[PDB]
Formats: C-alpha cells, structure tokens, sequence
C-alpha cells in the first residue's frame, strides 16, 4: 500500500509482542519475550539501537513513552508483576522507577493525557489497576483499584484531555479542572470505563458486548468532535466501535466492525484519520475507517510478506 | 572453528492445532496470547 | 527557575552578563516584579551583581560622581547581607554559588583598590575606620567552611590590626 | 546516674529501644535522648520527655490506648518489653 | 620550594593546581624515561593532597589550570581520578612490556587495557575496566582466555601460567595434586567474575562465548547453576554449538521443573496462579529437530517428550476446569 | 593497615630514617590499598569504626613527607655547591 | 442576609443537576454570601477600631527578670496592635473555613470509629501458618511511628483511614477547631496525636508571683524542642502531606503548608499564619536572657521580614492557576485594601471599575460598594467625593429603571 521505508534489523532472539514509536517519530520502543526493552533511534532512515534495557524477570507485554514535556521516558510492562520506568539523562537510559504492587502479570500500560500531569495506569492479571503519578517531588504516589475485573485487566487506554465547557468564556489565568477517564478491557468478557471523583476511582460504566476475553481497548483521540469513540478487541473474534454522543447521557451504543475467524489481538487508533489498525490472529492487519453514512469499511489488508 | 550454525529466524511456519487444543485449556490463555502482536 | 540553576553560573564563569540582563531586565519591569516567586530573591541578586560590576567601572571612571558612589554603597552593602542568603539546595547550585563567590570578592577587591579616594593628601590613606555592619553581613554570609572562614579570618585579622592602631 | 549511664550507653550497641532507651530514662538528660529516637519516627516523647507534660491527663490517656490494647486482646505480636 | 611551601600552609587546594601544573609542563618540555616519571610523581602527589582534604566544607573550589580568557572546570575526586588511573595503566603497560611502554608513554586507558589483554594481564585488564567506564567484558574475556588455556594448553605454558594466576586474587589457590596450575586460574576468574556482581548474564555470555571458541564441556553442577538462571540462553548456546542431545536434556529437565520436579534448579516459582509456557522456544525446538532428523534417536526423543507434553495439557485442563468450579462456588455469602 | 599505622609512628619522629621518595611510594601502595578496598578487598572488614583514624594518620603522613621533602630539597641544593 | 441565603440554598438543593436556568441563583448565592461575609466583616474590624480609639489612652508595666510568655503577650498588647490585626485576619479565615464545615463535623462521626476489624493482624497470623508467596512486606509493629522507622507500609485499609483521618484534622485546624480535632483523635484511637497538638500553648505558672492559692502550671515549658519536631515532621518526605501540614502549620513551616492550600482564602490563611507565629515566636526570644537551644536556623530566617504588602506580594507571584483567577475577584480585591488600610487605593479600583462599563457592574457588587462609602462617611473616612456623588447617582438610575 504505502512505498516501501527502511528496514530495522533489531538483532532480537524471539517475537516482538509490541512496539511504540516516540511523540516526535524519531525513537522506536519494542519489547519481546527475551525480556528486554530495545529502543531505536531511526532518524532519516538509518537503523541504530540505542539501548538494550534489561531489568524484567520475565516477558515484557506493553511498552508507552510518556509525553516529551516530562523529558524521554519509557514504561514497561511485564509478566514478571513489575512495571519499569526507564529515563534518558544525558544519553544515558537508567531504570528510575520500580512498581511492584501487583500480584500476578501486569498486562498492558498507557499514560495519561500530558494535561493531568505524569499519570500511568497499569492493568494486571490480578484484576486490579494501578494509578501511578509523579508530582516533581519525592516518591510514586499509586492508587490502586482492587477487584476492577474479576478474572483479569488485559488493556488500559486513556480517554482525551477535554476541557468541560471549552466553548464557555474564562479568565485569563484558571485552572480547568479536567475529567480525567480511562477505559479497561478484562478477562470477565466486560470493557469498563473509570473516572476520578473526589481523588478516587470509580467504575462509571460496563458495556457489555463481547462474548469472550477483552484482548485490547483503545479510546479515540478527540477530533474536535463531541462525540466519544473507544474501539475494543476480544478473544470471540469481534471488534466494537463504542459511540457516546453526548458526555452527559453516559450513553455508550455498540457497532460491531467485523467478526474475524480468529482471535483479534490489538486495536489502534490514527491520530488524523479516526483510522483504526485491527491486528488478527490470521497474522493479517487490518485498517478500517467510518464512511460518511456512518458504515465502517476496510481500506486496507497487510499481509505479513508483502514488503 | 569460527563459521556458525545457521540461525532459523522464522516465526514458525504453521505449527497450530497442538498448542491450541492445549490452549481450549481456559486455565490459562495469556501466554496463549503472547504470540501475536499488538 | 531555569534562568537561575543554569545559565547563571555558566555566564557568570564565563561573564556573559549582557545575554543574562536581558531576560533579567524584563522579568524586573514593576508589573512583573509582582508575580514572581522568588522575584525579590534572585531578581535582587543578580541584577546586582551586573549592575554593581558595571556602575563601579564606569562611574569610577567617568569622574567618579559622589551621589551614585552613595547609592553604589547602598546597594552593595545591602548585597552583602543577601550573599548571605543563597540556598543552592543542589550541587551545582552551590557548585556556582562558590564560583560566583569568587569571582565576585575579585572584582571587588579590584574595584575599591581605587574606591575610598587615594588620600595624597594623607599619611598614605590609612584606613582607620572600621565597620561593623560589614563585619556583621560577614558572619551572616553563608558559604563553604574552607575558603569563606579563611577569607572571613583574613578580614578578623584585618579588624585586629585596626583595633591596634586604634590603641 | 551520669558516669555510669556513659559506661551503659558505650555498651548497648546498635540498638534497643527496648533497653538503652530504658537506661536513658533511668538518668534522663532528654536532651540527648531525642537525637538517639533518630531511629524510630518517635520524638513524641522528644517534646514530651524534656517538659513536664500534661501529666493528669496526657500521658494518662497514653495510658488509656495501652488499657485498649490490653483489652482488644489483639497486638499479640508486639515488642516484649516496649510494654515496660 | 613552591611545591613544600604550598604544603606547609596547608593549601591542599593549591598543592593540587601547582602539581597538576608541574605535570603538564612537564610532560610539555621533558620526554626521557626519568623526567616523564617526574610527571607521575608530580600528578600522583596533585591526587593525593587534593584527596588529603578537609570534611563538612571538605569541597575546595578547584580551577583548571588554563596555563601550561580560560575556563574553570570542577573535578571532584572523580575526572582526576579517571586521569591518574589512566597514567598507573600506562606505568604498568611499561613495567610488563617495553614496546608498549613507549606506546603507553604516547596512549590512554582503553588503548593500556588493550596492552594488558595483550601481554596476558587479565588483572590488570579489570582493573583498568574498574577505573575506566569500559564494563568488565574485556576481563570477563581475560579471565575466560585464562580458562581456555586449562582446557587446550602445554607443559611450559602450564609451568608459566602459575606465575601470573598467584598474581591475582585466587585467596584459595588449593594446590591439590589434580588442580593445575590451570585449575587455579580458572577458580581466580570465577572469583573475579563473583566480586563484580552485575543485572545482566553478560559474565556467563562472555565464559561460554570463550569456551565455544575451540568448544568446552562445563561441569555438571555449573551447567545446573546456569539453568536456574538462564534456561533459553542455554539453549541459544547449545544451537551456537549444534548439540542436539544436551539441548534435549535440558528441555525434558525444564519441563520436569515445571512440573514440580527440582524447580529450585531451574528458577521456577511452580488455588492455580500463573504458569509461563515457553512456547516460542518450544516451537523453535520443533523447527530445530525437523530441520534435519535423520537421527532416529532424536526422533524417539521427540516422540516420547510430545506424548509426555499432551498427559500434561490434558492433566492441566482438567485441574483449570475444577479451578474454574471452585471459583464459582461462593458467590451466596 | 597495620603496617601504615607503624610507619606513620616511625615517620612521626623528630628525625624520620626513611626517605621522602620511600613513604611517597607507600603513599602509592596507600592508595593502591584503598583502590582493592573500594572493589576486590572484603567490604566487611572494610567497614570498621577506623576510617577516621585512618585519615587522620594519612594526614600525619603527608605532613611528614612534605616537611621531609622541604628539608630534602634545602641539604641536597646545598651540597650541590 | 443568612435568611434568604437559608432559603435560595434548600431551592439550589432541590434542583436536578443539568438545569441551565439556575446559573444565575449559584452566581449570585454565591455573591450573597461574600455580601453576609462582608458584613460580618465589617462588624468585627469597625467595633476593634471604634474600641481602640476610645481606650487609646491609659498604661503601663515594662519587663521583669522573668520571661512568662503570658505575661510578654499581656504587655505587648498593651502597646502593640499591629500583630493584633494579622491575628483578626487569622480568626476572619478560620471563621470562613468553620461555616464551610457546618454539620459535617457530627458526619465525620459516621466514618471514622470503633469496628469488627481484621486485618494486617489477620495476614501477619496467616503468615505465621504458612509461607505464602507474593506477600508484601508490611510493619511488624504496631506504635505510631513503625511505618517510617520500619519504612513498611500499613495494611492498605488502614492507610486509607489514616490519609481521611489527616485530611478531616487538617480541615479542623484550619477552621480553628484544635480543640475538635484532639476529641477526634481520642475518639479514633489516637490519643497519642491529640497529646501533639497541645504542645504549641504558651507557658505559664501563676505561682511565681506569689499568689494566695496555689493554681495548675499551664502550657508546654519544652515548646521549642515540641516546635523543632514539629518542623522536622513537617519536612518529612514519608509523612502524608496533610500531616506535614498539620505540624507545618502548629511549627510556622510556610513552605510546607502551602502544596495543601488549594483557595485563594487558604493561601491568605496560611501566609497571616505563619506570620502571625512568626513574630510572636521572635517576641518570646527576645524576651530570653539566657538557656540552651532547641533551634539555629539559617539567617535568611531571622533577617526575614514580615508585612501586609509582603503577604499580597506572594500571591501575586504564585504559580497556583486558581488562587491568581480569585485574587482578581472584586470582594477579594476589597478585602486585601481593606486588610492593607489603603482607603484611597480601594478607591482608584472603584474608579477604575466604573470606568470599564458601568453596566457591567453587579447591583449587589455596587449595593456594597455604596454601602462602604455610607460606613467609611460615618467613620468620617468618606474618602474623595466627586466620584462617590457620580456612583450614587449611577446606582439610583439603575434602580428607576
């Protein structure tokens, strides 16, 4: 589809299971089964490992970098019931946080929306989440959500930063006191969306469609449209597009996208496009966008090959 | 020596219905799921 | 923030007061002045620091005119008990603050070498008088237990030998 | 009391708030006894043990919460002599 | 007189600039044998006044010596310290070799930690890896050079080899009678490798990437050591040799670990929980003993651990499904 | 250690037998000492409640070798005449 | 005021949340309570005023060998009102913060007792069954400082509990309620804590000076020991930030009050604070003649000087969005001149204000305004005229039309 770019020979000894590039394009994070953290800095072509991070017992699910504001930080996820936060000082990449509150595989990490600070949500196997947030001075804080899915978190993704009201004259210096919502998918076969009232988290509203494991979910990135989109994958073979047009109904309609043959792994979304990447089971990857009458067509199949 | 064996870097094949029958196994399916890519 | 923990001390090893007094100067407008945390603090300091280096050169200079020299003592000899102050909470920080406490007390030095008026006049200018709120800013001055006791020695023994010409 | 607490407190070594702490309090001198809780978290009695205190009813209270302790039946594992 | 004169008045600070100017100069105007080594002496005692220091204020401003506008650098013990560790390298480059010794007299640390490799100093190798940031590959390979030369090295250098293993920490040079001057060697690199802990299995990658150099067969229980740590890269190293056989042990040991059979010697944890099913390394065993199996004996092999692997996952269903009936029983409190 | 300690007594003396060019290359084997401390030597035994006593007798050392060194330089100069 | 306040807050509370058509009643609720603050306000600082003016006469007791606080803060206030006002201003915030607690002081009641429990207890006695694995390390001990002398965290729980316990004895301090607070802390166990927030009363003894019946010794002879823990408490990193501004707050520890202090009221409170314990702290030193020490802070702490203007100043270079969007609210412009005493400046806003559109001006913004000038004009402090003469006749066009 797209003309050929650069290929990264990435030295690895076993399957990547992620890979994220940095808010800049310049940086590609990837994780593997052989318990490390590669980070690449292709610029302008040029294939160039920059770091080989090792510190996880076991392997390593998710990888998110953090907005560039806070400097070049990289989370980690892993089997190993740890999470990693790995920072770039002077070219140098040191291991500067270790979470260990969880009791099983920590599955999936994403950071909040730069807006609500230095915020990572991790999703666990011991169906909690953990809230962690760094205030410029002392130690993590973590707020943890005990029993969030009954079997197991699989993903966590954050909603947009929206300003409520934004279209309402304010002075010139405030403060907008952001709702901050994240949405989770778990083994309980349910998607769950979370939001901070009075500094804890509370279970806002289940959707319930799948009929099977919650693999991934990914909430939209906000348009400039009121209306909010999260997609999610599962074990059953299907992808839902969740639609809720007003902000204060909470009420979240299914669409179902596709029903593939086989398992559905993970969901992206475009920054631009509203584009959603759907990667299957059948190792194809799928890219699939919203017509003008509101049906959803595949616009793309990449076959792994074909480069 | 200094010639080497000869790394085979596949990702497999198509090995598929042995693990997955033992994967029909709901005690565990995240390193089923481990496979993949996301 | 950023201005102070970096490219302070780096212009002032290096001099670069000009590219500093430029961002200084601005955030020192009075509408500014009254919005920044640390304003009074740092403001004071390093503006003065400029200032006094390059109002001493000049004026002396120029023809050295009394009145400016009066609010050049003035400004200086509250600097004195603002010195005293500086909180580098880190290495750096006080990496520079020793730097620039150096440097500082040099010019100094070399400035009053022609500073209270040459007395021709007088049994060579003699410095008979002494002053205690410099002392007093000395022993509030707050810096390394080496190079600042030492120096603060010298001056104890400068105040000693004063106290025997006085006998 | 202050020769012999000097003999005592170069021997109790790195440490016991459940004996040098005791001798400290057998010969006071508070004011010393407050840099040595560096290890604890427990200067309540860096103020407490200098003054006089509110005596009556302050320390009675401190009293009263080891009375419930007692009573709760619970804290089974606690320090042996930290009770003393 | 400037040098005594500035320590009488215990200028520490200012003993240290004039000597680390005498050095300059020195090297600057005087490159013989003796008055080079005037230079050390000189940039030895600039270390060793500045570090005879103070306490609390113990910082003592320091400028660089723009003099053999010039800029002030700030030191600490630290760069002086890398400067100085670079200049004994140098020393004892000259010392061991002579060619080298003018060479060290014109190169720095790395290019003496390369000298030392050469001239056999697997010591001095770590110890220039210790001063310099360079890691301690370069003496986890000296140390590695030092166990190859038991496994395939002669008499006289086997006589010689004693020699420079009693110069290195071997605190336990057991001369038994069936330990060699060989064997020593071999138990001074463990030691050194011991007393330099790391994150990270780059002191076993840098002994089994020597070993396999001319090849190796590693004893019994360290090979066990190794599986309760690294089990794949092992198995990555058995493909990097092509043993079939040992690669098959290990796997029907890893699986037996697995199912609770001497774990402890595998680094493995295992009312069920989580249990990490190394698939893909699995999958790459499969594709291995299919690549080429015109053995029948890694066939049977085969055979005999799939037929033992499909008791497990059937066994492992059963105990999932009754997991999964126990949990559901009690949601009535 | 123990042999540093009685060097620093012996160089102490009013008039010190050992030469200036001898204790500063005991200052080298000093230093050596605290390099193998640092990594190879048993941490434990190097944590010990000395360390300032050991200081303060490395500090003795340097002021009897610079003292030794000044007096050195002015007999040796002086013979060259 | 209070009565229709009453009333507009049951119709406010019967309201379905979403109804556009009640903005304009939270708007000007809102502005009825700063108008009921306002008066209550002006009756506390013109009945001082008219007070001191009539006994600013009389005196006089100067120094004695002895140095009981009591009797230093009896002769100050004899000769020294300006603390005083910083106090009233103290009291006014506390005041504020004590209406907005109302009846949920009897609420925290419902949250914070005596239970069936468990519970790190339950899991140290399973410990002691088995060897389970994934346990995380919790404290062995169970006194008030186990958790950072240990650096072991509580059950998760527990923590919780502690962190709510905190917030609501902070809320109470800054309400003036420390009497409240120490009940709360008996009542939830912690009687320990309570004995900690007594450490800041001033010492006396009655009997020095030969009294006829023997009275109970008050205060804390040991509080600049209590004071230095307390700062030592307060900059404290494993200390949960409202404990640190608890003690912050009973030590003078300003840079460690205000990463609590969230409103424009609570940053005002905190500077008049500190300032106020400040200068009384300063007062009992130099009272001393001799003693031993339990603090030599840095000299920029004693060369520091403390001034109405100096408190503004700071607000206005804070970093805090919310603070710097209230103090450009009219009211919180009024209050700071009038803190200050700078009538003729208070005047130039309102010329000011005037001038930027009359009709943008609030009819209860300008009823206030007119009635100050009304009470300034009975102090015979009318204060420039032409201008009062022109709102005047502004605000009674606007209530013909």
């Amino acid at each position: 589809m797209v003309s050929v770019i650069n290929t990264v020979d990435t030295s690895h000894e076993d399957m990547i299971h992620d890979a994220q590039m940095d808010y800049y394009g310049i940086r590609l994070a990837t994780c593997s089964s052989d318990r490390s953290v590669k980070i690449f800095d292709v610029k302008n072509g040029g294939q160039i490992l920059i770091a080989d991070l090792r510190g996880h017992d076991g392997p390593v699910w998710q990888v998110a970098w953090a907005h560039p504001m806070y400097g070049n930080i990289l989370a980690s996820c892993s089997y190993d019931r740890k999470v990693i936060i790995w920072k770039e000082e002077n070219g140098t990449w040191e291991k500067t946080y270790e979470y260990t509150g969880h009791d099983s595989s920590v599955n999936s990490v994403c950071w909040a929306p730069h807006d609500f600070g230095l915020v990572l949500a991790c999703g666990s196997s011991d169906g909690a989440i953990s809230i962690l947030t760094f205030t410029g001075d002392g130690p993590w804080e973590v707020k943890k959500i005990s029993n969030a899915h009954t079997i197991g978190c699989n993903a966590v993704s954050w909603a947009p930063s929206v300003i409520p009201g934004s279209l309402v004259d304010q002075p010139s210096s405030q403060k907008p006191n952001y709702i901050k919502r994240f949405v989770s998918g778990g083994c309980d076969n349910l998607v769950k969306i979370w939001r901070e009232e009075d500094g804890q988290w509370k279970e806002d509203q289940k959707l319930e469609a799948h009929s099977d494991w919650v693999r991934d979910v990914a909430w939209a990135p906000s348009i400039g449209l009121p209306t909010s989109t999260i997609a999610s994958c599962s074990q059953d073979g299907r992808v839902y597009i969740w639609t809720s047009d007003d902000a204060a109904t909470n009420c979240w309609t299914p669409k179902l996208l596709h029903k593939f043959n086989d398992v559905v792994w993970h969901v992206s979304w475009s920054i631009t496009a509203n584009i959603l990447a759907v990667s299957g089971g059948d190792n194809k990857v799928t890219l699939w966008k919203e017509s003008v009458d509101g049906q959803w067509a595949c616009i793309s199949d990449v076959n792994k090959g074909q480069g | 020596r200094t010639v080497g064996t000869r790394r085979q870097q596949e990702l497999v094949p198509l090995e598929k219905s042995v693990t997955h029958g033992r994967g029909s196994l709901l005690i565990d399916m995240g390193l089923f799921m481990g496979r993949s890519f996301r | 923030k950023l201005v102070t923990r970096h490219l302070a001390a780096d212009a002032v090893i290096n001099e670069n007061y000009r590219y500093l007094q430029s961002f200084l100067g601005e955030l020192s407008n009075p509408e500014h002045c009254k919005h920044i945390q640390d304003w009074e603090t740092a403001g004071k300091v390093y503006l003065d620091y400029i200032r006094v280096i390059d109002m001493l050169n000049l004026i002396q200079q120029d023809e050295s005119s009394g009145c400016e020299l009066e609010k050049l003592h003035t400004k200086v000899m509250s600097l004195c008990k603002w010195v005293e102050l500086i909180h580098c909470y880190t290495a750096k920080d006080r990496l520079a603050q020793s730097e620039m406490a150096k440097r500082v007390a040099n010019i100094l030095r070399v400035v009053l070498s022609l500073q209270q008026p040459p007395e021709s006049m007088s049994d060579s200018s003699e410095p008979r008088v002494p002053l205690r709120l410099l002392a007093p800013h000395i022993g509030r001055l707050p810096m390394p237990e080496d190079y600042a006791l030492e120096e603060l020695r010298g001056l104890t023994q400068s105040y000693l030998r004063e106290l025997i010409c006085d006998s | 009391a202050e020769e012999r607490i000097e003999e005592e407190v170069s021997l109790y070594g790195p440490e016991r708030h459940v004996e040098a702490v005791f001798s400290f309090l057998t010969g006071g001198r508070i004011s010393d006894a407050c840099r040595l809780a560096q290890k604890s978290g427990d200067h309540r009695l860096s103020l407490l043990l200098s003054q006089m205190v509110g005596s009556q009813e302050m320390r009675e209270l401190i009293s009263l919460q080891l009375v419930d302790w007692n009573k709760l039946q619970v804290d089974h594992y606690i320090q042996e002599e930290r009770l003393r | 007189l400037l040098y005594a004169f500035h320590i009488y008045r215990h200028n520490y600070r200012k003993a240290g600039s004039v000597m680390f100017e005498y050095g300059m100069r020195l090297g600057r105007e005087v490159r013989t044998l003796r008055g080079l080594q005037k230079q050390v002496n000189s940039y030895l005692a600039c270390l060793n006044c500045l570090r005879l220091i103070r306490p609390e204020y113990a910082w003592i401003v320091q400028p660089v010596s723009g003099a053999v506008s010039s800029q002030i650098e700030i030191l600490e013990l630290r760069d002086l310290e890398k400067e100085y560790v670079l200049a004994q390298t140098r020393l004892t480059l000259a010392k061991h070799n002579p060619s080298t010794a003018a060479i060290a007299g014109s190169s720095a640390a790395e290019e003496m930690v390369a000298l030392l490799v050469q001239a056999g100093l697997f010591d001095t190798a770590i110890s220039l890896c210790q001063t310099f940031k360079l890691a301690l590959t370069s003496v986890f390979e000296g140390l590695a050079c030092k166990c190859i030369r038991l496994q395939q090295g002669g008499e006289a250098a086997q006589a010689e080899a004693w020699e420079w293993l009693a110069a290195n920490q071997l605190a336990t040079v057991i001369t038994t009678k069936e330990s060699s001057a060989t064997d020593e060697a071999w138990r001074l690199m463990i030691s050194y490798l011991d007393k330099y802990e790391a994150k990270n299995t780059l002191y076993h990658h840098c002994i089994i990437n020597k070993l396999l150099s001319h090849g190796v067969p590693l004893p019994n229980w360290l090979i066990n050591r190794y599986k309760a740590m690294d089990a794949a890269e092992l198995l990555r190293l058995y493909l990097k040799y092509d043993l079939l056989e040992e690669a098959a042990e290990l796997v029907l040991e890893y699986v037996d670990a697995l199912l609770g059979k001497g774990h402890q010697y595998f680094g493995i944890q295992a009312t069920s929980q989580l249990v990490w099913f190394p698939y893909s390394a699995i999958d790459h065993l499969r594709q291995a003993l299919g690549e080429n199996e015109s053995n029948q004996h890694n066939q049977a092999i085969l055979s005999k651990l799939q037929r033992k692997m499909d008791e497990y996952f059937q066994k492992l269903k059963k105990a999932t499904d009754d997991y999964k009936k126990l949990v559901q029983k009690p949601l009535r409190a | 250690l123990t042999l540093l300690l009685d060097a620093l007594p012996l160089l102490e003396q009013k008039q010190v037998i050992f030469s200036a060019e001898q204790t500063y290359e005991l200052m080298r084997c000093l230093e050596d000492r605290m390099a193998a401390k640092l990594e190879s030597t048993s941490p434990d035994e190097i944590q010990k409640q000395d360390s300032s006593i050991d200081n303060t007798k490395v500090e003795m050392l340097r002021l009897a070798l610079a003292r030794n060194l000044a007096r050195a330089i002015v007999t040796e100069g002086a013979l060259q005449e | 005021c209070n009565t229709q306040i009453t009333l507009l807050k049951k119709i406010v509370k019967r309201v379905t949340p979403g109804q556009q058509k009640f903005s304009k009643t939270a708007s000007i609720l809102w502005l009825l309570q700063q108008e009921m603050v306002t008066w209550r306000l002006i009756a506390a600082l013109y009945r001082d005023r008219i007070q001191s003016a009539l006994e600013e006469e009389n005196m006089f007791e100067i120094a004695a060998p002895n140095a009981s606080e009591k009797t230093i803060v009896d002769k100050l206030f004899q000769r020294d009102t300006l603390v005083r006002q910083s106090q009233l201003v103290v009291d006014w915030l506390e005041s504020i913060a004590k209406d907005e607690v109302g009846d949920f002081s009897d609420n925290i009641e419902y949250y914070a007792k005596s239970v069936y429990w468990e519970n790190t207890l339950h899991t140290l006695k399973q410990r002691s069954m088995l060897s389970l694995g994934s346990s995380r390390p919790l404290v062995s001990e169970l006194d008030p400082d186990a958790p950072i002398r240990q650096k072991l965290p509580l059950d998760d729980l527990d923590r919780e509990d502690d962190i709510r316990l905190l917030k609501y004895l902070f809320t109470l301090i800054r309400a003036g309620m420390t009497d409240e607070a120490q009940r709360l802390c008996k009542r939830c166990g912690q009687a320990w804590r309570a004995a900690t927030l007594e450490g800041w009363k001033l010492y006396h003894d009655a009997n020095i000076n030969g009294g006829t019946e023997l009275q109970a010794v008050e205060g804390n002879p040991y509080r600049c020991v209590w004071k230095t823990c307390c700062w030592r408490m307060a900059e404290d990193e494993q200390f949960n930030k409202y404990e640190r501004a608890i003690y912050a707050t009973l030590s003078g520890n300003l840079k460690q009050l205000l990463p609590v202090c969230e409103s424009w009221e609570d940053t005002v409170w905190a500077h008049f604070k500190v300032m106020v314990d400040s200068l009384v702290e300063q007062e009992i030193r130099a009272s001393i003649i001799s003693f031993n020490e339990a603090n030599e802070l840095p000299r920029e702490y004693l060369e520091a000087n403390w001034t109405l203007d100096s408190v503004f100043e700071e607000l206005q270079a804070t970093d805090k969005k919310r603070v710097l969007e209230e103090n450009r609210e009219h009211y919180h412009i009024i209050q700071k001149f009038v803190i200050l005493a700078d009538v003729d400046g208070l005047m130039d806003e309102f010329s000011e204000w005037l001038s930027n559109g009359k009709n943008l001006l609030l009819g209860h913004l300008l009823r206030f305004m007119t009635h100050l000038l009304l009470f300034f004009r009975t102090l015979g402090l009318q204060a420039k005229e032409e201008v009062s003469v022109e709102v005047l006749k502004t605000y009674i066009q606007r209530l013909i039309n």
